[PDB]
């Protein structure tokens, strides 16, 4: 609450807890803010280069977005299967690399569909198939040269501040169609949003603003020794730490455990701590371990 | 259910399935014996493929010489060593034209490196054939012996320090009428040794001076001794081959076709880039074919004269002195003499006898006494045999000594790219023994016509493609130096794996060397994460076994393990203890380049940190990265014999045996009662006898008369 | 030093000098003196070429072309182009500067003493083919032509070098300043008469002296020679391309199907599938092998006290009585109280291993004189047919037993995703092959070879008794100390490491050799007693065999633990290929299966002539067993056969993927492969399996 920080996961947690978050659509590392135009969603089948058919809800209509990703800014023009014009500013190369690739993926340009060669059967952490748009997003994020080659180039505009860029973000006359650089930097206030079961943010009218797949997978170690109390997540730590935590929990409330055990019921073997501890027990021998422990 | 492992290939591509078939990249112990018979066969085959050349008698060494270059072209698919000079020169011209300013720059760089280099560089090498003793010795010892002989012969090249004066002195020593040198001679023994008689016979070496005529030294310098290298060369050749190989490496580094000195994933990048480049410029609607060619008798067909021609052509615009320096190596190789090794063994079953026939006496017995194969081999080798148990061998290359130049020649062969202006373009890669050839044409018929033209061309250059070990297939899948490429995927056939045991330096040094070896294996040979982690586990197990430093909380027992357990009990930061102290190992992939001391510093006990990193501890006293602590101890490295002259003259006097006999009784009656520490043995005997007399009198073994008599005698000794 | 370099010169000059000097192919760090010299030289030549300019006619208001600093290739080609365009001789040494006015290349140098001697020696080096200007720190200048440089340039260069000289001594750097001639001390190289003669006689046919060869190489234009040589070459020199087809491939080494040839014997060092460990549960302490063997024999006292042997089978040459007496001596030594494991009854040990039958070496002169001493023919390996016991070995060694013998240390916590993937792969692999009998056999093999190697530390002239022990752990957690038999190792008086030291091994077993008489033509087997497991009597035989191995073979056996890493690498390559088909890791999916995917299944073998599938775990176990057998049954035949079957398999794969493979000399490959199928059980069974799989592929490719 105090810090106006975070990119996506913080917003999801804030909405789950009922806090104030900024209003902006996200497509992963790319956050959007519509400025003009509107579109409708229609579900239909499309053909990809690799030659597979899968239903997609495409957005049709003239749309103008305030595309941004990381530090670089810009504006996007989107219509049915076409990336009309895209403008970007100067920043670190990878910044606009990700911005522009996500812009291709979001624009649903037919060339982006034709720019897929390998299989896109990517899985998520939960093991559930990703949505087709996010599948293409991930494939092209891991595979940037293919889409850039497939898109096709054109001549850059003759304006002083407008110049093209190559695949490696090198200024050149041959520029990605509808993509240009601009030195006229575009300038970059809170509301409440509801949440659903699948950790997806939905606005007041019902449009999805931030999904559970937009969370960057950039793992890192916190600079401060954070602490948690719930045992449901102890599994994240190493096995020795899990054992230490579960045995500390058992010992501290040992009086209650003894009191319930003397009663002879079965509700005392299902504590959250025991469920967390079960994870590190091999599956094959878990039944025998439990049977022997109960018998003894 | 009868298992059939090959059935795996049904469900898995063969390129992945046969990954890492041979755990060893070196040599097995059961390989066919490389003795006198094998070297005789090698020389026989080398002379067999070139027997249609010009045969003459060397006017320097007086040995048979065979020159196949510019000889008749082959009329059969059998291996041929007849490499026309014109074709090689044209190939070099084509390479130079394609890469303008390449030969000149490479030659200039090689000559500058030679100018700035030092003789010490020769010490970085495998076993070298020392001529003074005519054996295989370490590089440093061979260099030292050669330097000493040169000094005895008024040659002081090593004094100047530079390599150029050393090689100048080598070629000058090749001109002295008589060469004097040091040698080692063994003489039997007569000194005492307690087994059952206080007498044993052994061999003791001594240094002597020996002189050899000019021709003898000339023959010795060119000799190649045998110990998959087949032979080693002495010191007279090492500098020139070093310079020539440096030149060839400089040329190769800028040759996109060359597969060397690439190492690591760069090899995979080169492979994939070559495939992509060839496919990109394929004719619209044409066909691209790939040959995983292999070369049979590669080093038994290349001629040193062709290498001399290549060196002359490359250094066409260079100082004359450097041109001669580069040429000195090929001419030395063109006169190489092979040594046949130990010899044969002949036995008589009826009388249960056996004997060893050495090489000089190879023909001293009728050929009927040798088995069929040896009989035929000696019959064929008779013309190319010398009376000193050596075989003249002009052609051939006896495995790798000009590998870089071989790669340059292969690249030259691959650079023609067309013959007759037909509708095919060829290119590819080659690394000193094996080539992958990519040919683009219209139809497979024209591709195979181009492959045939390439085969004929390489035949003209002396390179013999292996028809019995080569195949062709549509481009996209092939092999190159035990590295299978298949539509992007890449696998290895043979990968070296960590060997059992620690490096053999010390605790911290061994740990650092093991971890850096694992890291290098991952980087270069492509070891997967799981394999690397398992290698870490195995290395930790071996390390703990070797150093007896099991976990502090383990239940094992040992002399060091008691103190380890006590330290583990007394320590609070148990995660910070080093593995050598029974602590927990924390090494993993992300931290394979960090010394364990640095890793665990933040977790170590401050008292433990002080004890471990004490600035003045008695263990440390006075590549890999580690920390200098109390675990960097040094082991006693002091053996052999010193004071050789004094010990030898003492042992050759007479009375040493009596001194040993008197010493033995007294100083073996007790396990250890010696006042050691430079005490004169006579002084120690005097003290021992004084104490023995004192004890005898105290216990009553001797009367006062014997006591006083003993003290008077001991008074004469001088220590009483 | 380096601080002075980076402070006294602009970054561009430092970078140019560094990248130009790094081409020497040597470490640029430990030797920075030449770096300073080259930087100073670069600065001097840059200054020299910044004041004078030319025009369409040559007005002095450029004139100096810089060659140094640029890449050596580009510099050399530029110099050659300039020489060709100006019609002047090209200096053999890369000139550091060229002049447009004099139409001559020029060189510059920096010294510390008087420049006159430096100029004279440079002139001697290069003769008169190149002009030079030289400046020295001690205010000395030398010019070949006085009309080369003007006062301004000379003054500026002198001021710069004097300032550098003054500044060097301020930080104690002038003392360690090396001169300039050192890098070019060696410029005189005169060949002696002998070496000149050797060079002259080492030219290709057609030349008399090396001067002729040098002139021919430097003058003649050989363009078009390749075509001329190829035109007259006989047509018989042709690779004979031949498109490969499925029917072209045929079974390799059909002779193995010849029933006339004998079955392949069992030549492995230790019994693998027929082992019998005398289990003896222990707390887990480490004890010397002698004590462990003593306790194990005490537990099974009946076998130890067996004195009347019921001979069951005998080797062709070995003597049963001698082997039995040696075994009795070994057990007596094991059951005694002395700490040492040294045999004291050397009689039967000496007379049983044929250690007294070795021939006596005599002087070569007598052999030369003698007429009855002749070389003996080589005992080429015999030829044997398919052995049915290798299939049973492979089948049984891939099964899951009730005990495991692997306990590896721990690793640090995993953080990076690659570490997590590797840890998951390791978990699956160990879980799959923890209890596999192959792992226990491998551990027994490596432990026995390690003990054999250790015993050779100081005891070389004495017989040593060594028990074939193993430490094993079961599912319940209780750990056992198994004894698989004993082995007495003889003496190796010779200090060589590749010298055979005869060792005779007595291993227990529960399999009656009469069932497969052809499996043991080399073993001497007795019957010691009978064990009881479930109240049922099962016999125990003692396979006694003589063997010979050297120290290097001990090292090979010790390294035989590398089969674990080999199998793990093979499995990881399979997983990496599966993941490369996709873009994400395929470990859990190919092992357990995700929602999208299914548990991958591999074709394992044959059942009643029909294909059978199995889990990835079975494939991993089969891979591990195959690797272990390859290591155990390894000889030159096996490695050669594998190396050639590599090519055959690659061609088959190319055929499978519709890549249209072509073979030039197929029969050459087939002969190369069949040259190695003589008597190795593993090679013969591999050939049989390859034929079966090739038949399956042929019959399955028609669909």
């Amino acid at each position: 609450a105090a810090i106006d920080g975070g990119d996506v996961a913080c917003d999801i947690i804030r909405a789950a807890l009922g806090l104030k978050i900024r209003q902006r659509q996200r497509f992963g590392r790319l956050e959007l803010k519509r400025i003009s135009g509107r579109g409708f969603k229609n579900d239909e089948e499309i053909l990809i280069g690799n030659g597979t058919i899968q239903k997609i809800g495409i957005w049709d209509g003239e749309e103008e977005f305030h595309v941004r990703c990381g530090e670089c800014r810009g504006i996007l023009k989107k219509s049915k299967m076409k990336l009309e014009k895209l403008l970007i500013n100067s920043a670190k190369k990878e910044d606009m690399r990700d911005l522009i690739i996500l812009c291709m993926v979001f624009s649903q340009d037919t060339r982006m569909f034709q720019g897929v060669r390998g299989e896109i059967n990517f899985l998520n952490r939960a093991g559930q198939l990703l949505s087709p748009m996010y599948q293409l997003q991930r494939y092209f994020l891991n595979r940037s040269n293919d889409l850039f080659d497939q898109w096709g180039y054109e001549e850059s505009p003759k304006a002083s501040e407008l110049h093209g860029i190559n695949e490696s973000m090198n200024a050149s006359d041959y520029t990605l169609k509808g993509v240009v650089v601009t030195r006229n930097v575009i300038d970059d206030e809170t509301e409440k949003v509801s949440i659903t079961k699948n950790l997806s943010l939905i606005k007041r009218t019902g449009e999805v603003i931030m999904g559970a797949n937009d969370v960057s997978e950039l793992e890192s170690q916190a600079q401060l020794m954070i602490t948690y109390d719930t045992p449901k997540m102890w599994e994240m730590g190493t096995t020795k730490e899990l054992v230490q935590n579960t045995y500390q929990w058992v010992l501290k409330n040992l009086v209650t455990l003894k009191a319930q055990f003397l009663l002879g019921k079965e509700d005392m073997f299902q504590w959250d701590a025991f469920e967390a501890f079960e994870s590190i027990i091999p599956q094959k021998m878990a039944g025998q371990y439990s049977g022997f422990a109960r018998a003894v | 259910m009868n298992i059939n492992p090959y059935f795996l290939f049904i469900d898995v591509p063969i390129q992945a399935a046969i990954s890492t078939t041979f755990p060893y990249t070196g040599v097995p112990p059961y390989s066919h014996g490389t003795g006198t018979g094998y070297t005789i066969d090698t020389v026989i085959r080398t002379h067999e493929y070139s027997n249609k050349g010009k045969q003459y008698i060397s006017d320097v060494t007086g040995c048979t010489m065979v020159d196949p270059t510019n000889g008749p072209l082959p009329e059969d698919n059998e291996p041929s060593a007849y490499a026309q000079l014109d074709c090689v020169l044209e190939a070099l011209d084509r390479m130079d034209e394609e890469h303008p300013g390449l030969f000149q720059a490479a030659s200039q760089n090689a000559m500058e490196t030679l100018m700035v280099t030092t003789v010490d560089k020769l010490t970085q090498g495998r076993q070298t054939f020392d001529w003074t003793v005519c054996r295989n010795q370490p590089a440093a010892t061979a260099l030292n012996t050669t330097i000493t002989s040169f000094r005895l012969n008024d040659l002081n090249g090593a004094d100047k320090g530079g390599l150029i004066p050393f090689c100048q002195d080598i070629i000058d020593s090749l001109d002295r009428p008589e060469m004097t040198f040091f040698s080692v001679k063994n003489i039997k023994k007569k000194l005492p040794a307690k087994n059952r008689k206080g007498f044993l016979i052994k061999r003791i070496p001594m240094k002597v001076k020996d002189k050899i005529t000019k021709v003898e030294y000339i023959k010795r310098a060119l000799s190649l001794n045998t110990m998959r290298a087949i032979a080693t060369a002495g010191i007279q050749i090492r500098g020139f081959v070093l310079v020539v190989e440096n030149l060839a490496k400089n040329i190769c580094e800028n040759l996109e076709q060359s597969g060397l000195p690439v190492g690591g994933n760069e090899k995979k990048a080169k492979l994939s880039n070559a495939v992509a480049k060839m496919l990109s410029n394929c004719p619209p609607g044409g066909i691209s074919m790939t040959v995983t060619g292999d070369n049979t008798k590669w080093n038994e067909c290349l001629n040193p004269r062709i290498f001399l021609a290549m060196t002359e052509r490359i250094t066409r615009d260079s100082p004359i002195w450097f041109r001669d320096f580069c040429s000195i190596a090929p001419v030395l190789f063109s006169n190489k003499i092979a040594r046949l090794g130990k010899g044969f063994m002949i036995t008589s079953k009826t009388k249960r006898l056996k004997a060893q026939i050495p090489c000089p006496d190879l023909f001293s017995i009728p050929l009927e006494r040798y088995n069929e194969e040896t009989r035929a081999k000696l019959k064929k080798l008779k013309p190319f045999f010398n009376e000193e148990g050596t075989a003249s061998l002009s052609p051939g290359m006896m495995m790798g000594m000009f590998n870089m130049l071989s790669t340059v020649l292969g690249v030259a062969a691959l650079g023609i790219k067309n013959i007759g202006n037909k509708e095919y373009l060829w290119d590819g890669l080659q690394s000193s023994d094996d080539f992958a050839l990519f040919v683009n044409a219209k139809d497979e018929e024209t591709c195979m016509e181009g492959i045939n033209d390439f085969y004929r061309t390489c035949k003209l250059l002396g390179i013999n493609m292996s028809k019995k070990k080569s195949y062709c297939n549509e481009t996209g899948m092939f092999e190159f130096t035990s590295m299978f490429y298949r539509d992007g995927f890449v696998s290895n056939f043979a990968m070296e794996l960590p060997s059992f045991g620690v490096a053999g330096v010390n605790e911290s040094a061994d740990m650092a060397i093991g971890m850096t070896i694992i890291k290098n294996n991952m980087i270069n040979n492509g070891m997967g994460p799981a394999t690397a982690q398992t290698a870490i586990q195995l290395f930790i197990a071996d390390y703990r076994y070797t150093y007896k430093c099991h976990r502090g909380d383990s239940k094992v027992e040992g002399k060091r393990m008691k103190i380890i357990k006590e330290l583990w009990e007394n320590t609070k930061g148990r995660d910070g203890l080093l593995v050598a102290d029974g602590g927990p190992n924390i090494y993993n992939l992300r931290n394979l380049h960090i010394p364990e001391i640095v890793l665990k510093y933040n977790l170590m006990d401050p008292e433990y940190k002080g004890r471990l990193l004490h600035p003045q501890n008695p263990f440390v006293g006075h590549d890999y990265d580690a920390v200098s602590g109390t675990h960097s101890w040094r082991t006693k490295r002091n053996r052999s014999i010193l004071n050789t002259d004094q010990r030898n003259m003492i042992l050759e006097e007479q009375c040493y045996a009596k001194c040993c006999n008197l010493f033995e009784a007294c100083f073996n009656s007790a396990s250890y009662r010696k006042p050691v520490g430079q005490h004169s043995m006579l002084e120690a005997m005097a003290h021992r006898l004084r104490m023995d007399a004192r004890l005898d009198y105290e216990s009553g073994r001797m009367s006062k008369d014997d006591f006083e008599k003993a003290m008077a005698h001991l008074g004469e000794i001088g220590y009483i | 030093m380096d601080t002075f370099i980076t402070r006294n010169f602009q970054t561009t000059i430092i970078q140019k000098a560094k990248n130009t000097m790094a081409e020497f192919s040597e470490d640029p760090e430990l030797q920075p003196a030449m770096l300073f010299n080259i930087c100073v030289h670069l600065e001097v030549c840059y200054v020299i070429s910044d004041m004078n300019f030319l025009d369409e006619e040559g007005k002095a208001y450029p004139q100096y072309e810089v060659i140094e600093g640029m890449p050596r290739t580009i510099a050399w080609m530029v110099q050659r182009s300039l020489a060709q365009e100006h019609g002047i001789e090209t200096p053999k040494y890369l000139a550091d500067l060229f002049d447009y006015k004099t139409k001559r290349f020029i060189e510059v140098g920096i010294t510390k003493g008087l420049a006159d001697d430096y100029f004279w020696k440079k002139k001697e080096k290069l003769g008169n083919s190149m002009e030079l200007m030289i400046f020295s720190y001690n205010q000395d200048y030398s010019l070949s032509n006085e009309s080369s440089l003007d006062e301004e340039g000379k003054g500026r260069v002198l001021s710069r070098l004097t300032e550098l000289q003054a500044e060097l001594s301020l930080k104690n750097l002038w003392q360690v300043l090396i001169g300039e001639e050192d890098v070019e001390k060696g410029i005189d190289f005169k060949l002696g008469q002998t070496i000149s003669r050797l060079r002259d006689i080492s030219v290709p046919a057609g030349f008399s002296n090396f001067e002729g060869m040098r002139s021919y190489i430097d003058n003649i234009d050989p363009k078009g020679a390749i075509e001329r040589n190829l035109a007259r070459m006989s047509p018989l020199v042709s690779v004979t391309p031949k498109k490969l087809t499925w029917e072209d491939l045929r079974p390799i080494g059909p002779h193995i199907y010849n029933h006339e040839l004998p079955e392949v014997p069992y030549n492995a060092f230790l019994l693998m599938s027929d082992e019998l460990g005398l289990a003896n549960m222990t707390e887990g302490k480490s004890k010397k092998p002698k004590t462990l063997a003593k306790e194990c024999l005490e537990k099974y006292s009946t076998l130890r006290d067996q004195t009347d042997p019921i001979l069951i089978m005998k080797s062709e040459k070995a003597n049963e009585n001698f082997l039995w007496k040696l075994w009795r001596d070994c057990v007596n030594t094991i059951s005694n109280e002395e700490m040492s494991n040294e045999l004291q009854k050397t009689n039967y040990a000496k007379w049983a291993t044929g250690d007294g039958l070795t021939y006596q070496k005599i002087m070569k002169e007598v052999a030369i004189d003698d007429e009855t001493m002749c070389q003996e023919e080589p005992k080429i390996p015999n030829k044997c047919r398919v052995a049915a016991w290798v299939q049973t070995e492979m089948n049984l060694l891939s099964t899951l037993t009730s005990k495991r013998a692997l306990d590896l240390p721990e690793i640090g916590p995993d953080v990076a995703p690659v570490e997590h993937v590797g840890s998951e792969r390791r978990k699956y692999f160990v879980n799959e092959i923890n209890y596999c009998k192959a792992s226990t056999v491998m551990m027994k093999y490596v432990l026995f070879h390690t003990s054999l190697l250790n015993e050779s530390n100081a005891s070389m002239g004495k017989y040593k008794v060594i028990p074939i022990t193993n430490r094993v752990v079961n599912e319940k957690g209780e750990s056992f100390d198994m004894l698989y038999g004993l082995a007495v190792k003889g003496q190796s008086h010779l200090r060589g490491d590749t010298d055979v030291v005869t060792v005779v091994t007595f291993e227990f077993s529960s399999t009656d050799p009469r069932v497969d008489s052809g499996k043991w033509p080399k073993y001497t087997v007795f019957r010691i007693g009978s064990l009881f497991v479930s109240g049922r009597e099962k016999s125990v035989y003692l396979y006694c065999r003589v063997n010979g191995t050297n120290k290097i073979q001990m090292k090979w056996g010790m390294e035989a633990r590398r089969c674990l890493l080999q199998s793990m690498q093979q499995m990881e390559a399979i997983v990496e290929q599966e993941s490369s088909i996709q873009g994400y890791d395929m470990t859990k999916a190919c092992f357990k299966g995700d929602r999208v995917n299914s548990p991958k299944t591999f074709s394992i073998g044959t059942q009643e002539g029909k294909l059978v599938k199995g889990s990835f775990g079975k494939a991993l176990r089969v891979i591990f067993t195959k690797c272990l057998m390859h290591y155990v049954f390894g000889n030159a035949q096996l490695e050669g056969f594998s190396a050639e079957s590599r090519r055959l398999l690659l061609l088959i794969q190319a055929l499978k993927d519709r890549k249209g493979p072509w073979v030039f000399d197929l029969e050459g490959m087939y002969s190369g492969i069949e040259e190695c199928i003589s008597n190795n059980p593993w090679v013969i069974q591999s050939a049989y399996w390859f034929n079966e799989w090739l038949g399956f592929e042929k019959e399955g490719s028609k669909v």
